[PDB]
RNA sequence: CUCCCCUGUGAGGAACUACUGUCUUCACGCAGAAAGCGUCUAGCCAUGGCGUUAGUAUGAGUGUCGUGCAGCCUCCAGGACCCCCC
RNA sequence: AACGAGACUCUGGCAUGCUAACUAGUUACGCGACCGGUCGGCGUAACUUCUUAGAGGGACAAGUGGCGU
């Protein structure tokens, strides 16, 4: 996923010390592309959807339309 | 019916000891036409228990480098080793694989205690199947080492020591080795 | 005056037997099947050892097969299974004559009419499919059909204007009438998912069942709550009797054959004698299947075998 | 003398290198004698060992 | 009356074709008894003289046999003739005696209905082969 | 060695404490009823965590789960639990008692009650263990 | 304190030559030991390996001579039995 | 609760169900040959078991029985 889902940089500066060198890593996060948030979720990652509230029965009805 | 190599038979055979019974294959069901299944008997703890005595006697006779991959080269050399025996003694050539097992397996055997350089050897009992192993272990390098240049045949070499690990004579390379275990096995107690 | 006795076992089988159809036409052999992805054609000998033994195992499945109808002909045959694909069977030659696809979940449950044209399918993607003899798809209803998977599609074979009863697991039984593709009724009684819908020859009685456990007989010209029936555990099965009018319901652990003018449970069919292996649960009743004889019941286990139930009439 | 013993249980593997098992034995001769023993390779329950000294008991390597 | 299979042993594929017939049964243009081990002679009839030869009286079998090593290319004609007289018996006669075919082949060999999956694996730097390495020395 | 991940048994919990009324004791039946109920990418999670959805029922039949509460088992479990036998385990026409028990019935004016029976004293005093 | 089923080698017979299998004697090749004596190795130390005793002392088998050993009948015994002791 | 382990990607094993193939073959029918077959010999329709490679199924310690607070 780390390939997806994250962005690195690595540059040097020019000085009269020496040189350094750098590293940014950037993590991206999650779902519908707005050019970013890679759509395909971490394998990990379980999403639960809550139960839509179902009516109780209270006694059997017919209704013919 | 099934006939080992065409012409024996298998379930005429006989196991006197019950140690060796419940192990030493070929009497009931897996007696098999040729000794080469190429199956998988070390994919599981005591599943090679079950897998044919022949092949076992078979698999055992690669075990030298050059002949290490070359299978064939042993159910070659069974085959004409078992029709030599039938000549000799003149009995089921599967009772003489029986006897040379049962006779030529350890009984008591020794386990190295102390430190690294001096050996002193404690006397232990052998497991069934570890008897079966080293008793077959011992067949096949009796075989080999009589067999290196006396410019015989291992068919032959082979024939020799089996029935003579059969017997009890002192001829088989096996017996030897095996009556050395059981006298270090005296010594220490 | 009647009792019932276990005649014989059938084993064609390495797995559950997951839905039984029987034939007017032939009532020597039936139509199993499995959950091995077979559809077993059974003989029957009538035998000492074998009550029967099987003819035909038909393979045009990548998986399970979750119900199997037969034509009021001995030829042509309908499989439905949840790699997403429903078959017209020949069981005459042993092969795939058509193929209907365009479900994109498993196929739960379908139904062939009285008139053997016609093909009313329901899916785990909560549609109902129309299906034409040549392959052809007429109408999709995504209508509110149902917002959970439908498990049982039964036709009625009725006088009255022609009608398709459906259960889902939104606790819905839903009732339609062919040609206008309406839908005409919805009956809520039930709590839990709905397994199996039964429409009896009547066309008046229709019942379902499901984790409830609580058979539910329905008014189907009328529209009208009929009856309620209490019991245990799952209804898995559900099917009438065409000439006794007894209501068979399969639960896992036993099958109750109830008489619904007198509200009698009949006889409860259960037998496990061992000690050792009685910690286990009872293999379940799969499905039911009753011919067209009225002597002889048909029914699959979790034990992967088919086990036959005879009347004993005096 | 020779005798026949049989497995009752497997307690634990005894050795240096973790060699030799050790293993409880009943007497084939339908006595109820008890004795724990040494065995070398592999070992299962219900098997049967032949002991060439009979009398003799197991000490932890 | 026509029936096909494949037998398979590592990268050794077999196809046999099952027509009605005197009982001819030939691998790749010769019989039973021209194949290159004659040692290996008893384990291609293993079926035949296990199932009798009254059901294969009644069957024709055309083998092609391509891939894999000899003895390899062995299981796979006993692969593919066994399949075979499995999977004929399902389509042109009952599930009675394909149960008794079934019953009689499988108790002997279970390698005559199914397949090893096991495949060569592949040998990775740092060693000789897939598991084994090179020698390393101290000192 | 076959064991479950944190993901797993977590996943597998919440899922069975939501939805207990739609999960069976089947395999496949609860696999096709996680592939709806939650989200799960690629399979060899989707099967394991379905897998415990299963095993923890076949638990919850049994009785209590640690990890879940449900109102549906809290309702067997009130059923289960709710018993008596026809009499009271309390209920002894004869009941045995000290005679000092009977003093201190005495006090409370209860000394009249018939249901007492007055039980021998013991004689040896040896109520503690010999320390050592 | 026994009696009577099977094992032995103690005495009488047939057989023994023809029957078969094993111990005698000679040519044959194959494995093949040790008491010890020395050496090496375990930090020091053989209870081990390796040298020399020696390819000795031996044993398993194939072909020669045995007038053998037998196998078939009896007992004299020895053990399983019983009892008995528990 | 978070990273690391796992999950994941890459490879092998399953599919006589699906999507198909003249740049892979199969079955069938012709011609060709030598004694009904044998043939990598030559061409046409038949299809996917072989041969490829996509879709998606399949395994989750699952089922049963033992050791386990």
């Amino acid at each position: 996923p780390v390939n997806y889902y994250v962005d690195t940089a690595v540059r040097h500066v020019l000085l009269r010390q020496g040189v350094l060198g750098i590293k940014v890593k950037i993590m991206l996060p999650w779902d519908p592309t707005g050019k970013i948030g890679p759509k395909k979720p971490l394998p990990d990652h379980v999403s639960i959807v809550e139960p839509k509230d179902e009516i109780l029965p209270t006694t059997p009805i017919s209704e013919q339309k | 019916d099934i006939k080992l190599f065409g012409k024996w038979s298998t379930d005429d055979v006989q196991i006197n000891d019950i140690s060796l019974q419940d192990y030493i294959a070929v009497k009931e069901k897996y007696a098999k036409y040729l000794p080469h299944s190429a199956g998988r008997y070390a994919a599981k703890r005591f599943r090679k228990a079950q897998c044919p005595i022949v092949e076992r006697l078979t698999n055992s006779m690669m075990m030298h480098g050059r002949n290490n991959g070359k299978k064939l080269m042993t159910v070659r050399i069974v085959k004409h080793a078992f029709e030599i025996i039938h000549l000799l003694t003149g009995e089921n050539p599967l009772q003489v694989l029986v006897n040379a097992i049962i006779n030529s397996g350890p009984r008591e055997d020794s386990t190295r205690i102390g430190r690294a350089g001096t050996v002193r050897r404690q006397a232990v009992d052998v497991s069934p199947l570890r008897r079966v192993n080293q008793a077959i272990w011992l067949l096949c390098t009796g075989a080999r080492e009589a067999a290196f240049r006396n410019i015989k045949t291992i068919a032959e070499c082979l024939a020799d020591e089996l029935i003579n690990a059969a017997k009890g004579s002192s001829n088989s390379y096996a017996i030897k080795k095996k009556d050395e275990l059981e006298r270090v096995a005296k010594s220490n107690r | 005056t009647e009792q019932m006795t276990l005649r014989g076992t059938l084993k064609g089988h390495n797995g559950w037997v997951t839905q039984i159809a029987t034939t007017p036409q032939f009532p020597d052999m039936i139509l199993s099947a499995s959950r091995d992805k077979t559809i077993i054609m059974w003989k029957l000998t009538r035998d000492e050892t074998n009550y029967g033994i099987p003819q035909r195992a038909l393979r045009g499945h990548s998986h399970f097969v979750s119900d199997v109808v037969i034509s009021s002909d001995g030829q042509f045959a309908l499989s439905g299974s949840w790699d997403g694909t429903l078959r017209l069977w020949d069981l005459t030659t042993g092969t795939t004559t058509r193929r209907f696809v365009g479900h994109t979940k498993d196929v739960l449950s379908v139904a062939f009419s009285s008139d053997n044209r016609q093909i009313v399918s329901g899916s785990r993607d909560k549609t109902i499919k129309l299906w034409n003899t040549l392959g052809v798809c007429k109408y999709t209803v995504q209508d509110e059909s149902h917002s959970e998977w439908v498990s049982c599609v039964r036709f009625s074979p009725n006088s009255s204007n022609p009608i398709i009863v459906s259960c889902g697991w939104d606790k819905l039984v839903k009732v339609w009438n062919l040609a206008n593709c309406k839908l005409k009724t919805n009956h809520i009684g039930h709590t839990g998912y709905l397994n199996t819908v039964t429409v009896s020859p009547d066309g008046s009685l229709c019942a379902s069942g499901g984790k409830d456990g609580q058979a539910m007989l329905w008014d189907l010209n009328e529209g009208k709550h009929l009856y309620t029936l209490d019991g245990g555990d799952i209804i898995n099965a559900l099917c009438f009797s065409p000439n006794r009018y007894w209501l068979c319901a399969a639960t896992g652990p036993s099958i109750k054959i109830w008489d619904l003018e007198g509200k009698i449970i009949v006889d409860e069919l259960k037998q496990e004698v061992i000690s050792t292996s009685s910690k286990a649960e009872p293999p379940q009743c799969t499905s039911l299947a009753w011919s067209a004889d009225g002597q002889t019941l048909f029914a699959g286990y979790t034990d992967n075998l088919v086990r036959v139930w005879q009347v004993t009439i005096g | 003398p020779i005798k026949l013993a049989r497995v009752t249980k497997v307690l634990g593997r005894t050795g240096s290198q973790g060699q030799c098992t050790q293993v409880r034995v009943e007497f084939m001769d339908d006595t109820s004698r008890s004795i724990i023993r040494n065995v070398k390779g592999p070992v299962r329950e219900g098997d049967v060992l032949t002991l060439l000294e009979s009398e003799r008991e197991a000490r932890r390597l | 009356q026509s029936v096909q299979v494949f037998g398979r042993k590592k990268t050794a594929t077999a196809v046999a074709h099952c027509k009605r017939g005197n009982g001819l049964i030939k691998v790749n243009g010769r019989p039973l008894e021209m194949i290159e081990p004659r040692t290996l002679q008893y384990k291609l009839l293993e079926p035949v003289l296990l199932l009798g030869k009254e059901r294969f009286a009644g069957v024709d079998i055309r083998v092609r046999v391509k891939g894999g090593g000899h003895v390899a290319q062995i299981y796979a004609i006993r692969q593919s003739i066994s399949k075979a007289l499995v999977a004929y018996y399902q389509k042109y006669v009952d599930e009675a005696s394909k149960k008794e075919i079934k019953d009689i082949l499988i108790q002997y060999d279970r390698t005559l209905l199914v397949a090893d999956p096991r495949r060569c694996e592949s040998k990775k730097f740092g060693g000789p082969g897939a598991r084994a390495r090179y020698q390393k020395s101290y000192r | 060695g076959r064991v479950r991940t944190k993901t797993v048994k977590k996943a597998a919990r919440v899922i069975i404490e939501k939805y207990y009324t739609r999960l069976g004791n089947d395999f496949h039946t609860n696999k096709r009823v996680c592939e709806e109920i939650a989200i799960i990418p690629s399979k060899k999670l989707r099967n394991k965590i379905a897998g415990y959805v299963t095993h923890l029922m076949k638990r919850i039949q049994r009785g209590p789960v640690r990890g879940i509460s449900i109102k549906l088992q809290e309702e067997e479990r009130e059923r289960r639990d709710n018993y008596v036998p026809e009499v009271s385990a309390l209920d002894q026409e004869i009941i045995e008692v000290d005679p000092d028990t009977k003093e201190m019935l005495k006090l409370l004016d209860f000394g009249s009650l018939s249901n007492l029976q007055v039980t021998q004293p013991t004689v040896g005093m040896n109520f503690k263990t010999p320390r050592g």
